[PDB]
DNA sequence: CTAATAGATTAGAGCCGTCA
RNA sequence: UGACGGCUCUAAUCUAUUAGU
DNA sequence: CTAATAGATTAGAGCCGTCA
RNA sequence: UGACGGCUCUAAUCUAUUAGU
């Protein structure tokens, strides 16, 4: 014998059986059961059958509403009375009650007048009862050891949970910086701009820094504003090459490599913000950064390349927005993220900071990986100019271009997506 | 095109000498560590709120099924699982008279009503442990709704008592820090969530499919309050010592006089886990400067080397320093000043404000949870919120967002030091859940700086961490 | 000729309603009134106390067998007897180096050695209380023997440390009354009896014959300890409460002076015994003036008269003050202007000093316990000991002396009054005995006063008796 | 058929019934219950009825609110009563009434006319009924255990053992005082007797006050000592009868009724210092109290009256001591107090503490009543005067007389003295 | 000492969702 | 405050420069 | 205020048996 | 101090009175 059968509701009684079934065998008692193995098939009843009259001492039924009146659990009952009347062994077949609608009134005629092992209470009471009744009636077992239990529950709990060696890829936010300008340039105006002339006013980014104005431009650039500019020469202009500020490799009394590339950094967000200006395109003001986002109708049908970019949510419009931040680490990127706007009717605006918020936490719960990948790389590819750019303006003829494709990222480890 | 790694799960050690991935699955197969006898509690409130916690016990005592059994695993029942009873039966209980609350609750400045409430129930547990001949373990505070609402720092009713917190669970925790009494805490609406409801007949608060994971939570907390060891972490590596540092403002002071406290975590020679926060409050008087006056430095540094060395016997091989802020120079100097010959200091920084997430293409599913990428020698990018093949599903909601951790001071291997962080993430007391996204070092601490700030009278504060959280 | 007048013993209620009038047989057969789930034990000491220390919790597993069974009644195991469990796995551990406590007890003079010896025992006491994590129910403390008996008031050896009394055990209990752990202090030759000898081969303290009694004493000492109540008594008349007085001098403190501490009883709603001390030493300048001031009585009858008005919300109906002092007109006087006037105040004074003595004629034995003989209406002589036929021997060797009960001042019966003392005498928690020779508010005031005044002043001193005995 | 069945109430009764249940496993009984022994997946009725029909030889009902009017209880009931038929034992079923509220008027029907067992007052004292009921019908005990079974036993049947009533004569150690002298006086010496003159070292007892010297002597007496005294008017006399002291009757500004009861009481000690003195009766020194003892052999061969004062203990002999102090309340009284002294050679006392302690400590522990009260009696039988009184001097003719023989006291409640 | 302009750090709050 | 996640609205400080010191 | 004579009270310390 | 009892030794204090303060 040395086999302890159990029957249930598969699939409805998994969980206190299975719990029962790897208690039971990590005291050491060999626990045959359905759902604890994996490979079925047609010869699945011959077998049942050889173990319940060859190699099974003790029956355990687990008599639940679902159990019960159940064509297979009536079967195996079947059989167990006949191995039960053949080896004269009164106590063969235990009742174990694990549900509270199951009144005992209403219970199989089979087991009806046998004194059932309750586990409505406490189950460890009811372990704990079962465990003496066996120590009681002498059934065989070995010693008590988890690791088979622990082994157990590795190979079967955990069969399709495992992770898959599988390559794959992966889209991100980070736009990669393609082409600079050639030389940094410091014109020295001597005091000829007004002193408070507002230089972040002017037609092209610029930074005063000394009584150096810092930009890509060129040396006559930006006359308009400035018209006592052509009476200056060029000996004047300190000219600095941007790979070695870029890189480091510039070290002066005149200015470091740390403020260079903060004028750098600062220069690549005027032009980002002037760029996006010139598209025509909608503003919102955050807490501390700004973002960017279309009307309703800009587009053909509220839809770019069969992804929609805005949408009605009850009696308001929703519009999609990504903002941008120019940074030089670890490689020179635009980092990219995303946000939700809310509108009343798609032209005007709400001003209220909570009812934003609310409707964006209400309006974000159904979205998932697909719908923000699918949207950011849609509302980048419109910015594109021809086929893989997206240039800003430095001056009158230099240009600094970024690419419409995020960075991949190759992993080798990844899931098996099981439903 | 950049490269990615994979880091392994960390196994979490169970009785028996069994291993597992889950906290969960080995509390509900196996058992605890230790084995506690039992649990005394001690209820406080109107007659109301004894029902409640009387009706809440005789609930938790049979199995609670989920949603789903493979989302989220079952609860197969506090003493079936925990080998210990908590049940409604030893409960000691003390009163509160509402017309009580009612003359405190009516004078509408938030600090006076906060210490006239907390000193209104922190009296009577005091007298109650004091005067009494019974054992009690935990105490469980039943606070009522109503007293919740309005004891928020910024919110608004429709001298000698100024210098606390305007918080009833910050201050109430705070001044029984000196009478060494456990406590939890639980709000009047999240044990009866069913007859709270709003103008539209339904609850405030659904439980409905997640009573499985508030029983989860709720027994490992009163478990571990009442001292239990559920479960430890399995090849931590002898001689490395983790040590948190969190700062924090003060509300009212002549000056912002910003403080500094820390949590330690090391191996104890005894295949055990020592996880205790060496905290005494540190100041800086200089506004809006987030390092250490090279004293103050010294003081904590030599404080917890000492713990150390008096917990084993000997310095530590590896002292990793902990901090969400980059360090400055004279700092570090300061920290190498007390240090011994053979002890390899290490400062690293964790950040988590980095605009950067990556998308699956192919599914709708988020990242694995295992995954890293290594910027250089001195930095990596590591995940830790996402989906996890065990149990089908994402920690969060949106596309998570990874960690940024720098090597900021030192040599030291960023793949290791992923590693530790990592790992670090199995050790969350406060609730029953697979994974954090922020390391406990840096947690726990934070919840001792938002204690011992609430009040100033306190010299010497409790260690362990059963009194805080 | 004159007349002996008797009186029944007032036997106590144990489980289930049970009743019975000896403590051995009420707690074999019934046990205990609450039920403890187990007792964790924390033991303080060396290794080889730590090692006597199992072997003694191991031994008293099994059942121990008195000499004579009508005596003493045998000891049939902790787990038959108190339903609870105490076993040799919940023990913890504390080492204190042989080093220190040979290096502490050198400097020839006793204040400063038993100064050293209390600190570093209570050091790592409250360490292991404030900064560790398991659960301690009871401290047991393994003193050796080379220290106690050199920690005595007249003791030789063959800085705020002269503010205390020169005794290791009051000052190791005065403390840590503001830390709120229950002790138990042991002497190594108590446990490991059969190892300790002398000049003969034979133990200095013989526990063969009287085993099962050592092991009864031990036993309820730690059931108490823990948490538990073994018994209380049947019949307490309602409205009443008792009250037990002790004025104890104060040993070398800038004069010659003397302070007062007291015991209450009474019945409380639910049929409960509130069994509490009142604390709080009123001192008087004059020296050997064994009284109180008025200004100091009115306050101690205020504080008495309000704590039974908190838990019951009635003014006893009658109060009663065992004394073994006697009262003047002062302060009686200071009485009676707040006791209320639904309120009678009987001064009884209780005293051992009268030489009488009764021979039985022609026999061997001594006179009974219930024997008293009243002289007037306001004397009396009661037999608090003496021959017991349930155990058919008696309570003490030779004749004892009668107890003289003189109601000093009052109105009040001298049968109720002799009811009530006698009564009062099966309250000894620290015993288990048939019952005790002078009433327990008059002998745990005194244990309540020897701790009081062995240090400094200590602002409200906690009200229960496990702290101190 | 060796077997007790127990009917009860599940789960209302499990407490009284576990506990009825191990206390008669404990005496050595074979008890069956439904708690105790219930087999796991056996047919409970089939196995019941067994039970009760083939191997029992006793049926303990247990009665109550709970398990009156119980279908279970009913059937067991019922098949009892068919065995005790077929049985032909009128003392097959015994009830057990545990339950207060039951009223003897509402019992079963099957049971109201049979003899139930109380255990309203005390579980112990039906256990006894029970216990008594079971020796009287012969009820099989298997006595499998010796030294513990046995010891169960008899520490029941102790309990209940109480006193018995029956007078007893108890002596004492007061002696009774017989009579007093008529008249107290306070003879007047104005500054006649020398003021240091230490009036307590002559013959007749005699205490200072004011200018007046208060004594029972005669005005003349005392003269040895006092030369000066013959010129002295007797009329200078104060005299207040000491029958009238000794009643809470006298007051004066002379001196309080309070002075009085002290003066007597000193008077009575200085009286009964100087009679101890002159009896030839060595004396001791103690803490606060003189004490007096006989020499070895004095008396004949160490005995009076078939009793022994004086005797031997290793290297040392015991001698009995006593000590007397008057007393006027509740009424004028000598008390008497015991102490046993030690000596070298029966002669010579030591002058160590310690030695004397440990002596004495050591004696205590073989000596019982018969022997204290012996020995206290001899004394006072010794120290007699003529046959039953025995007089101190208080002047020339005055005396006080007081008996040799106890106070005896009368008590109606005594012990059986169980050997 | 204070007041504008940028970057790069940090810490306090309060709000919504957790399933189908 | 039984958890955790993700958001929006706010404040100091450091560096660089200019002008009031 | 100091010092002796007593009665009448009160508090501390120190030591030994517990069975046959 | 694991309890209890019984003895022994010291030291204040109150009261009455007496004498120098
Ligand atoms: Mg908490
Ligand atoms: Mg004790």
């Amino acid at each position: 014998r040395n086999k302890i059968f159990i029957s249930h509701a598969t699939p409805d009684d998994n969980d206190f059986t299975r719990w029962l079934a790897l208690k039971l065998i990590g005291l050491g008692y060999e626990v045959w059961c359905d759902i604890l193995f994996l490979d079925k098939g047609v010869d699945f009843w011959s077998n049942i059958e050889k173990v319940i009259r060859e190699d099974t001492c003790k029956f355990l039924l687990v008599s639940s509403s679902y159990s019960n009146q159940r064509e297979g659990v009536l079967k195996e009952l079947a059989v167990a009375a006949k191995v039960k009347k053949q080896l004269k062994d009164d106590k063969f077949i235990i009742p174990l009650a694990i549900d509270e609608q199951l009144s005992y009134d209403d219970i199989n005629i089979d087991i009806v007048r046998l004194n059932a092992i309750d586990f409505k209470m406490s189950w460890a009471r009811g372990l704990k009862d079962i465990l003496e009744a066996f120590e009681k009636q002498k059934v065989p077992k070995e010693v008590a050891d988890a690791s088979k239990s622990n082994l157990l529950y590795q190979q079967i709990f955990l069969h399709d949970k495992s992770v898959i060696e599988k390559e794959e890829i992966y889209d991100s936010n980070w736009l990669s910086i393609l082409s600079f300008p050639e030389e940094l340039r410091f014109h020295e105006y001597n005091w000829m701009l007004p002193k408070r002339f507002d230089v972040r006013e002017l037609t092209f980014p610029a930074v005063r820094y000394k009584n150096y104005l810092c930009t890509f431009a060129w040396a006559y650039d930006f006359t308009y504003h400035l018209p006592k500019t052509e009476t200056y020469h060029k000996s004047k202009t300190i000219r600095i090459p941007t790979e070695e500020i870029l890189s480091g490799s510039y070290d002066s009394n005149f200015i470091r490599n740390a403020e260079c590339k903060r004028l750098i950094v600062q220069l690549l967000n005027k032009a980002f913000e002037l760029r996006m200006k010139d598209k025509e395109v909608q503003e919102y003001e955050m807490s501390n950064k700004t973002a960017y986002w279309l009307e309703k109708g800009k587009l053909e049908k509220d839809k770019f390349e069969k992804t929609m970019l805005v949408g009605k949510q009850k009696d308001k419009n929703w519009h999609f927005a990504i903002s941008g931040a120019s940074k030089l680490y670890p490689f020179p990127v635009l980092m990219i993220s995303s946000h939700i706007f809310f509108t009343a009717d798609g032209k005007k605006l709400i001003d209220s900071s909570s009812v934003q918020h609310s409707s964006r936490r209400r309006q974000g719960k159904n979205w998932w990986n697909n719908t923000w990948r699918t949207k950011l790389l849609a509302f980048i590819k419109y910015l594109s100019d021809d086929d893989t750019s997206f240039y800003l303006e430095m001056g009158s003829e230099e240009k600094v271009f970024v690419s419409n494709e995020p960075v991949k990222f190759k992993g080798n480890v990844s899931y098996n997506i099981p439903e | 095109m950049k490269e990615l790694i994979y880091i392994e799960e960390p196994k979490i050690l169970f009785a028996h000498g069994q291993k597992c991935t889950d906290a969960r699955d080995g509390l509900a197969l196996f058992g605890p560590l230790n084995n506690l006898y039992g649990i005394k509690s001690g209820v406080i409130g109107t007659k109301q709120g004894l029902k409640i916690f009387r009706d809440y016990l005789d609930h938790i005592q049979k199995p609670i099924y989920n949603s789903n059994s493979i989302t989220r695993p079952m609860f197969p029942g506090f003493e079936a699982v925990f080998d210990c009873k908590w049940e409604s039966t030893g409960i000691t209980f003390k009163e509160v008279t509402n017309e009580d609350i009612g003359k405190f609750l009516y004078n509408s400045s938030t600090h006076k009503r906060t210490y006239d409430l907390v000193s209104l129930f922190i009296d009577k547990i005091i007298s109650a442990n004091k005067n009494e001949d019974e054992n009690v373990d935990v105490w469980f505070v039943i606070v009522p709704d109503e007293i919740y609402k309005y004891c928020r720092p910024n919110s608004v009713l429709p001298a000698e008592t100024y210098n606390y917190d305007a918080q009833f669970h910050d201050q109430f925790k705070a001044r029984l820090l000196k009478h060494t009494i456990p406590t939890q805490i639980f709000r009047e609406s999240t044990l009866a969530w069913r007859d709270f409801k709003n103008a539209f007949g339904l609850p405030i608060r659904d439980f409905s499919k997640i009573e499985g994971h508030l029983a989860w939570t709720i027994s490992t907390a009163a478990f571990y309050k009442a001292g239990g060891k559920p479960w430890k972490l399995s090849d931590v590596r002898n001689g490395v010592c983790y040590l948190g540092l969190v700062y924090k403002k003060v509300e009212k002071s002549k000056n912002p006089r910003n403080a500094c406290c820390a949590a330690q975590m090391f191996l104890d020679n005894g295949d055990g886990t020592v996880f205790k926060g060496e905290v005494g409050p540190w100041y800086n008087p200089k506004n809006g400067q987030y390092h250490l006056e090279p004293k103050e430095a010294k003081a904590l540094l030599s404080q917890s080397l000492q713990s150390y060395k008096e917990q084993i016997g000997e310095y530590p091989k590896e002292v990793f320093i902990h901090a969400k802020t980059r360090f400055n120079h004279q700092e570090w100097d300061a920290f190498l000043e007390v240090t011994p010959k053979e002890t390899n200091l290490v400062g690293v920084t964790i950040s988590k404000t980095k605009p950067l997430k990556l998308y699956k293409t192919e599914g709708d599913y988020t990242i694995l949870r295992g995954n890293a990428y290594v910027v250089n020698e001195r930095s990596a990018f590591l995940w830790t919120v996402g989906y996890v093949p065990k149990i089908q599903t994402a920690l969060s909601m949106e596309v998570p967002n990874p960690l940024f951790i720098e090597i900021n001071k030192g040599e030291a291997d960023i793949k290791q030091v992923l590693k530790d962080i990592l790992s670090l993430t199995k050790l969350n007391y406060n609730a029953c859940i697979f994974a954090d996204g922020e390391p406990v070092t840096l947690r726990f601490a934070d919840k001792i700086g938002e204690i011992l700030t609430a009040s100033t009278d306190i010299k010497t504060p409790p260690l362990a961490f059963k009194y805080y959280i």
